[PDB]
């Protein structure tokens, strides 16, 4: 029964059909509907003989599927295969989405759902925008399915069919009057979410249909938003429309040049220099009745420049490149605010600019400025974090000098993330809660790297205050791996990931300096993991014990000298000593084992089962469960 | 590679 | 053709005999798919039910081409 | 395994195509992803892949072609 729901759904998959019109042969309706009704999981993904003959594209499997035999559209199946695959499919659904306009037309014409609604409420319409395939959607139109139906994020198709280049299907939607103004509650009035790809004939088309041009969820003008992405041809037709009010004019062609000055893919400078030309021109164009910039404080980072509040002064920066792209950076910041969230990139990548320079301060200012600028508004910032720890390992690789005061400062806004991590963890139970965890563990992958950076540098008393308080503060709060590793269990150990770049040069695990200084800033050492072992339990399992030895004797001496019980036998009952695996770690271990209370002379009674429940002091219950 | 080839897209 | 067996080559062979046709379906030889399809039919435990069936399968041509070597 | 590759590029070119015949269109040009730019000549294969492929299927296989 199974195998044969296999060999139908293989056969409708593939497109042949008279292999299943066998396989069905012969049979009542019941076995033939559960073959049919074969909804399991393929590739991970659930899946229907008519479903992925819908998805297939033969209009003469699910002809033969609607008439000769007894399917129904209400069904599960995936929408989009890649990075979706989000269950709740009709099959006229997967028909439009996959584009085949007859398996469309066929479905409809037998009474496929039109308005269904996914765990998403996704409509084939959207579906059909998303694909741009014209005569779908002008089928699916004159059936009169809807206009309306939004995503959970009440993204509609027309907003969806504007993200894509779909100019046809953009036309003929509003030409069945669909309102632009259809705001989503992100912010995306149907023209946000053209301006970014820059479809032109769709910003004309919408700004010919009465787009009514309004502001975003983050307080920008999709104005704003076009000169943020570096399109200047949308920019000019925002610009000829409806209303100019001159000072929106004005910041938008500012925010041009200063998105033009510091993007990775639109790179001209004389670009940069000429639209700030015309700022400053029309701003000082009438003479009297002159508009003037507000005084901003000049910002630490980019230099301590203080903006171009006139035309002879920008004049003077004309062949500068980094006064150009600070001055950029800084109307960036001025126009585009400081809580919006495209203006973290731009300076992450002025900073790499200037860090694959070796202008290493600079780049360092410029970074600690943009992981400021995210976490005061609070975003996923584990990236920066990693690129703090890259440079730092590339500086101290070419021997710079590293700032105790930056190196602190990255390392209690590490520390911060962290804490607002495993706070989003406990609050994302199962939605999300994958890639969150595995951020969690780079983060704290990261704040390994940096306590090593802060390890092998030189710091002043008060600067290695600062950086033990960071690090004893996240200690108190103890973080916890997904494999039960806590902070110091992730020093010890030897398979701790590192990355590709210059982190390899220095951090090498595990590290005599980073555990001496965790078990100095008040690390438990006792703790244990989920595989209930302890951080001699790992240390001594290390498969290069010769190969750095002194940092061995230096770890093993470091546990003893504080707790880390050496004989704690952990719950697969193994003494550590056991654990050895080396001659070496055996010898240090016995040099450092010390004659002992109910702990080995506890090993006898604990592998006898001798009842500790409640027969034994309740710390004592502890000291045994250990021993 | 470089920091800048390293910057991922973020768009 | 495999005889007529009673319930081996009723839905084993048989599988292979229309597989041949419809390779040379999608070849493009339909009289050698037609031959592989007509022996599929006789040895067909129920094929007056497939008459419906397989006169849709087929481009144009091979509608009444079939037909008439249906009984063949 | 290079000069195995030459003859196993050939195979996506055999196999992969009924897999776009079929109707797996992603899953054909997923297919033919494993099998581009090994070739000795990517161009001479472009050239025609504008219109052996559908229209839509070509200009897929070309978002897959640098990944």
């Amino acid at each position: 029964m199974e195998g044969l729901a296999g060999y139908v759904y293989k056969a409708a998959s593939e497109g042949k059909v008279l292999t299943l019109a066998a396989l069905l042969l012969n049979r009542s309706e019941s076995d033939i509907r559960y073959l049919l009704g074969y909804v399991s999981q393929q590739g991970g993904q659930r899946s229907t003989p008519l479903i992925i003959a819908a998805r297939n594209g033969h209009a003469k499997v699910v002809r033969l599927l609607l008439e000769h035999y007894r399917v129904q559209t209400q069904q599960t199946g995936t929408v989009r295969f890649d990075g979706y695959v989000i269950d709740g499919a009709t099959a006229l659904w997967c028909a439009a989405g996959a584009g085949h306009f007859e398996v469309v037309k066929l479905l409809v014409s037998h009474g496929a759902n039109v308005n269904h609604t996914t765990v998403t409420n996704s409509t084939p319409l959207r579906a059909a925008c998303f694909d741009g395939r014209l005569d779908i959607v002008k089928y699916l139109v004159e059936n009169n399915a809807n206009i309306s139906i939004a995503n959970k994020y009440d993204n509609t198709c027309l907003m969806i069919a504007a993200y894509k280049g779909h100019t046809d299907v953009v036309r003929y939607l509003l030409e069945q009057r669909a309102d632009p103004n259809a705001k989503a509650h992100c912010g995306a009035t149907a023209l946000h979410f053209a301006a970014e790809a820059g479809h032109i004939d769709i910003v004309k088309e919408l700004i010919k249909w009465r787009a009514a041009i309004v502001v975003n969820g983050h307080g920008m003008t999709p104005l704003k938003v076009a000169a943020e992405s570096c399109k200047a041809d949308v920019v000019e037709l925002l610009l000829s429309h409806a209303d100019c009010d001159r000072r929106s004019r004005i910041e938008a062609l500012e925010l041009l040049g200063a998105s033009f000055a510091n993007d990775r893919e639109n790179y001209d400078i004389i670009k940069t220099y000429h639209y700030l030309y015309l700022a400053m021109l029309e701003r000082f164009q009438d003479g009297d009745n002159i508009l003037e910039k507000e005084v901003l404080p000049p910002i630490h980072a980019y230099g301590n420049r203080t903006e171009c509040r006139n035309p002879q002064e920008l004049e003077s920066i004309r062949q500068d490149r980094d006064a150009l792209h600070m001055e950029g950076l800084i109307v960036r910041e001025r126009i585009l605010g400081a809580d919006n969230i495209d203006v973290s990139h731009p300076i992450i990548y002025r900073g790499a600019v200037y860090a694959d320079n070796m202008e290493f301060e600079q780049c360092i200012k410029l970074w600690l400025h943009a992981l400021h600028l995210r976490q005061k508004g609070n975003r996923n910032t584990h990236k920066d974090l990693l690129r703090f720890a890259q440079v730092f390992s590339q500086m101290i690789h070419l021997n710079e000098t590293v700032k105790a005061p930056d190196i602190e400062c990255v390392l209690r806004c590490s520390v911060l993330e962290i804490e607002q991590s495993m706070n989003r963890v406990k609050n994302i139970s199962d939605a999300d809660v994958h890639n969150a965890m595995d951020n969690y563990e780079c983060n704290l992958y990261t704040f390994l790297y940096l306590v090593c950076i802060s390890t092998k540098t030189q710091c002043s008393e008060e600067d290695q205050c600062k950086i033990n308080k960071q690090i004893y503060n996240l200690i108190h709060l103890d973080p916890r791996t997904r494999e039960g590793f806590t902070l110091l269990h992730l020093a010890v150990n030897s398979n701790t990931p590192v990355d590709d770049f210059h982190t390899n040069d220095v951090c090498s695990f595990p590290n005599a300096l980073v555990t001496k200084l965790l078990l100095d800033c008040g690390a438990e050492v006792n703790a244990v993991d989920n595989e209930g072992n302890s951080a001699l339990h790992i240390i001594v399992q290390y498969n290069r014990p010769i190969s750095d030895f002194l940092t061995l004797h230096s770890i093993i001496i470091s546990l003893v000298e504080a707790g880390a019980h050496t004989d704690m036998t952990n719950k697969q009952n193994k003494t550590p000593l056991d654990k050895s695996t080396t001659g070496v770690s055996e010898i240090l271990l016995k040099t450092q084992m010390k004659m002992s209370l109910k702990c080995l002379a506890a090993r006898a009674v604990r592998a006898n089962d001798i009842n500790y429940q409640d027969q034994i002091p309740r710390t004592l219950e502890e000291f045994v469960g250990f021993h | 590679a470089k920091e800048r080839a390293g910057l991922s897209k973020l768009p | 053709l495999p005889d007529l067996k009673d319930a081996e080559a009723v839905q084993k062979f048989f599988l292979e005999e229309i597989q041949l046709g419809e390779e040379l379906l999608a070849q493009g030889e339909y009289e050698k798919g037609v031959d592989h399809l007509t022996n599929a039919i006789a040895v067909c435990g129920q094929p007056q039910q497939l008459l419906q069936v397989l006169q849709q399968t087929l481009p144009p041509p091979v509608f009444q081409m079939l037909l008439t070597k249906l009984p063949t």
